[PDB]
RNA sequence: UAGGAUAGGGGCCUACCAUGGUGGUGACGGGUGACGGAGAAUUAGGGUUCGAUUCCGGAGAGGGAGCCUGAGAAACGGCUACCACAUCCAAGGAAGGCAGCAGGCGCGCAAAUUACCCAAUCCUGACACGGGGAGGUAGUGACAAUAAAUAACAAUACCGGGCGCAUUAGUGUCUGGUAAUUGGAAUGAGUACAAUCUAAAUCCCUUAACGAGGAUCCAUUGGAGGGCAAGUCUGGUGCCAGCAGCCGCGGUAAUUCCAGCUCCAAUAGCGUAUAUUUAAGUUGUUGCAGUUAAAAAGCUCGUAGUUGGACCUUGGGCCGG
């Protein structure tokens, strides 16, 4: 019980970036096709 | 072999009743003593908390499984519940009310846990997987 | 620029009215108010008295520019007056509504008398 | 209390097998080849096609003569043919069970637009149904999946009211041209 | 439970009344009356739903307080009236006379008549016996009783009322061949010509009929009903001359009429 | 058998007599977290499980019991008595029954407004007018179900594959994208004149003017060893914390934990728990197995049960398509 969160209070803090969307929905199939077997 | 008499309707009907017995699936589902386990019949259950334990891993590994005992305020069992989060175990405190759920594998002891079957999945009202991850704090 | 025509068209002499279903078409107008329909529908049947009519009902179908209804022709005033449903006789101005407040309407009238 | 009768269903049924390579390949073939919103709509098309084949499968089980069979046999075949999906000379029932799901996710209003010009892309077709830019006789319809019929397949046409085939121009054209004067 | 039922709820309804399903909770329950309650149309239904001279309840109420809606000779303002088969509905205000027979799909149609073939009605008999005193009478299923009857009626038999003499003028003695038209079940409106009659001890006796184009069926006793003597009818048919058709001929019907225009 | 009672048959009850009725084809008894059915989920077929619930039937109104009125009640939004519970009392007395609508407590994993309305569907009354928490309308409602947004199009670009010669080039076609790059178009989310809707409002459907620069009008859920789709990425931890349905990972180079990038599957949905169907030809009548993997009784007799050899003219013709 003497060890609990340990690793997880270990680890730095860190951020994320902001990152542009992604399109969503129809457009996010669009990207996939258009991504995988046509470039 | 089998009975295949076109007359033979009761004596199939009677041995396939009697021989379901020994399927173990049927024999537990309606045996009745799922209404004598802790939940009795039931998927989740409120409870209260006596101690956070922590309890001993299986042979192949090696580490302590954070548990608590918990007691069910529907009909009075005490059992153990693991805490199913990385060092979530501090959010539990004695005598708080927490929900109990089963662990998986339906009842039966899952993983390297040694005899726990229950997952708590809710402390003091707030929901335990948003006290990981920040989203709201009790 | 907009026009009306009438469909399903029957006269009840037992009720004495003309009833129809209206298929109002007026494209690039929102929808058309029942009281501009009024003197409308009168001047092209010549009722003589435009407070017969009564209309109601309407859906203004998706896509806009169309809209059904249904419409009343009475041919006596005191016909419509009789043969009315309340409600849109008060619409259309001819009766009026009063506010209702349930405790002692009956229950504690009962126990006196 | 009513209305709870009114009934209602389920229109597709997510796949037995979750992760395949093969199935997940083709469906993004198709998902991305017809521009859709997610694999929901393809999914409905299998699950119609389901629905027709098992009919006809049960049709083609009888024999013929048997007034069931030529009754609804007929019915589906006429139902087909109101669809424009199969071809002339091709009503014998067993080309309803050839068809496959290429035929329906073809008679979408999107693909129809894509194929009678006026998008410019398939992704273009879809943005321009659902800004209510486009009727079938008179009525502007926004659903992708409007499944046309042949009878109303010739006259697909812009609406009366957008810009690109109707009246007054939209509201970026007249914030620029207030702008402007 | 303890005590007559009052209310009917629409999926309760008779199969053949056609009203819909979201319209509502309850049907219009027809009132106890001379026909068999479940083989009856209201006069509700008659009004609204096939006229449509109204559009609500009240409406209808209205109509038939109004004293117009007559029926078999007498204005009748009770608006869950168990109207059947050959009751004859006037109204005066629009001179309109109607009869209600079944058309060959099993339902409910309002065939316009003149007035000399609305002077009277048609109906089959239950059973003649004594009554006190040694008078005999009849019962019919219109529940009629008339009292003298001629020495040649019978049982099952039908017979002609006129309205305002108000007893018999002729009728037909139910036989082998004479033309009858189902009342139930699913060979309803079917009309055709009996063409035998079985009878088995302590049961239902079976009567074949044909229609009048080649078709065969049988049917219970209890739902027969005779017309007229021999091929020809006593009452004006609907449309269809009471041959039901099979699907894939009215199918063939619609694609004709389609192509005809 | 005779009678009594019932509206009426009847051991329903009484008097007398007889010694009968049910059962291995399962009575009687016990369990049921069991109201029955129409039906629900799943289903190649066959099946398996469920069905409190809006349609029909039955039964109850806290638990039993007994009756008035009435055509209809053993009624409970009727009474009488007892038992449990409880309210007012000025202390003698008195009133009770939400498993009706709404709402409050408790029980719990678990379930909304103390709203409006008689306009519709019908019921009801002496009755065209009254009444109707039946029933409808509205508020909460990710129970379930449906359609379905979150961008589109153009040239610019470091560029990226042929296609015009294809060498030696170089730029070229659908544009593939890292482009907050540049650009004017399209619109509904939202706001909202109005009208329509409505019993009256509200929503929807129409539509004056407003309403997009990509930071926003920002999509999440879970996962990235195998199954099983997607990292022999980077940092931290060091048999710990923890993950992990199972196999397993972690003992200082962790593809498995905690983090960031990237990615993946589904997508306004997804994970979790229990129960259940499929998988399950792991309940097998269709359709399993018994030498050795679990399973032929030690062996024979044996009643029910199940199963039972062959044999009986439509033998040959006409006739109509
Ligand atoms: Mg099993
Ligand atoms: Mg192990
Ligand atoms: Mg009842
Ligand atoms: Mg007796
Ligand atoms: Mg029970
Ligand atoms: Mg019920
Ligand atoms: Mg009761
Ligand atoms: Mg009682
Ligand atoms: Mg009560
Ligand atoms: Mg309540
Ligand atoms: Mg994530
Ligand atoms: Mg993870
Ligand atoms: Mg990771
Ligand atoms: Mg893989
Ligand atoms: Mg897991
Ligand atoms: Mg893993
Ligand atoms: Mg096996
Ligand atoms: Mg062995
Ligand atoms: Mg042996
Ligand atoms: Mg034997």
């Amino acid at each position: 019980l003497a060890r609990a969160g340990k690793v997880r209070g270990q680890t730095p803090k860190v951020a994320k970036q902001d990152k542009k969307k992604q399109p969503r929905g129809r457009a996010h199939k669009r990207i996939q096709y258009n991504r995988r077997f046509v470039t | 072999g089998k009975t295949r008499g076109m007359g033979a309707g009761r004596k199939l009907k009677t041995h396939r009743r009697n021989q379901r017995w020994a399927d173990k699936a049927y024999k537990k589902s309606h045996l009745g003593n799922e209404w004598k386990k802790p939940f009795a019949g039931s998927s989740h259950a409120k409870g209260i908390v006596l101690e956070k334990i922590g309890i001993e891993a299986k042979q192949p590994n090696s580490a302590i499984r954070k548990c608590a005992r918990v007691q069910l305020v529907k009909n009075g069992k005490k059992i153990a519940a693991f805490v199913p989060n990385d060092g979530c175990l501090n959010f539990i405190e004695e005598n708080d009310e927490v929900l109990i759920a089963g662990f998986g594998r339906k009842g039966h002891a899952v993983g390297d846990i040694p005899g726990v079957r229950f997952k708590v999945v809710k402390v003091s009202g707030v929901s335990l997987l948003a006290l990981f991850k920040e989203k709201k704090e009790k | 620029a907009v026009t009306l025509r009438t469909r399903k068209f029957m006269t009840n002499r037992l009720l004495s009215r003309k009833q129809f279903v209206l298929e109002v078409i007026h494209p690039g107008r929102a929808n058309v108010s029942k009281a501009d329909l009024k003197e409308r529908l009168a001047k092209i049947y010549e009722v003589k008295d435009s407070n017969c009519i009564f209309v109601f009902k309407f859906r203004t179908h998706f896509g806009g520019g169309k809209s059904t209804g249904f419409g009343l022709i009475y041919d006596n005033l005191e016909a419509a007056k009789k043969f009315e449903p309340k409600y849109r006789l008060i619409r259309n101005g001819l009766a009026t509504k009063v506010e209702k407040s349930r405790k002692q309407i009956k229950e504690r009238k009962n126990r006196t008398k | 209390h009513v209305n709870f009768y009114r009934n209602y269903g389920k229109t597709f049924k997510k796949p037995r097998r979750p992760y395949e390579k093969e199935r997940l390949d083709a469906e993004l073939k198709l998902v991305g080849e017809y521009g859709l919103r997610c694999k929901r709509e393809l999914w409905r098309v299998q699950y119609a096609l389901s629905r027709i084949r098992n009919a006809a499968r049960h049709l083609l089980t009888l024999d013929e003569k048997n007034p069931r069979r030529i009754f609804e046999g007929a019915a589906l075949l006429r139902r087909m043919n109101r669809y424009g999906l199969l071809a002339e000379g091709q009503d014998k029932l067993d080309y309803v069970l050839a068809l496959t799901a290429e035929n329906f996710l073809a008679r979408r209003l999107q693909t129809l637009v894509f194929k009678a010009g006026m998008a410019k892309s398939i992704h273009h077709a879809r943005v321009l149904i659902r800004q209510r830019h486009i009727r079938v006789g008179r009525q502007i319809v926004n659903v992708p999946s409007f499944m046309v019929r042949v009878e109303s397949e010739k006259h697909i046409d812009f609406s009366l009211t957008s810009p690109f085939g109707g009246g007054p121009a939209g509201r970026v054209k007249r914030k620029n041209q207030k702008k402007a004067s | 439970a303890r005590g007559l039922k009052k209310h009917l709820k629409r999926l309760n309804a008779p199969s053949h009344w056609m009203l819909d399903k979201l319209g509502g909770a309850f049907a219009p329950k027809p009132s106890s009356g001379p026909h068999k309650a479940r083989e009856c149309l209201p006069l509700i239904l008659i009004l609204r739903n096939r006229l449509k001279y109204a559009l609500t309840y009240r409406e209808v109420q209205s109509i038939l307080m109004q004293r117009h809606i007559m029926v078999d000779g007498k204005v009748r303002t009770d608006k869950t009236y168990p109207a059947g088969f050959m009751d004859i509905i006037s109204i005066p205000k629009t001179g309109e006379n109607y009869r209600l027979l079944y058309d060959t799909k099993g339902r409910f149609r309002l065939h316009s008549v003149r007035d000399e073939d609305a002077k009277f009605k048609l109906c089959k008999v239950r059973s003649v016996q004594f009554g006190q005193k040694g008078i005999p009478y009849l019962n019919t299923y219109d529940g009629r009783t008339i009292r003298y009857p001629d020495p040649l009626i019978k049982a099952n038999d039908t017979i002609k009322l006129d309205l305002e003499t108000n007893k018999i003028v002729d009728f037909i003695k139910f036989d082998v061949g004479n033309v009858v038209m189902v009342t139930g079940g699913r060979n309803t409106g079917r009309v055709g010509v009996i063409k035998n009659r079985e009878k088995h001890k302590g049961t239902f006796e079976t009567i074949h009929v044909e229609d009048a184009q080649g078709h065969q069926f049988a049917t219970r006793l209890g739902n027969v009903f005779t017309i007229g003597k021999g091929t020809k009818p006593w009452v004006s048919l609907p449309k269809g001359k009471g041959i039901k058709l099979t699907i894939i001929e009215e199918q063939r019907k619609r694609d004709a009429a389609a192509q005809a225009a």
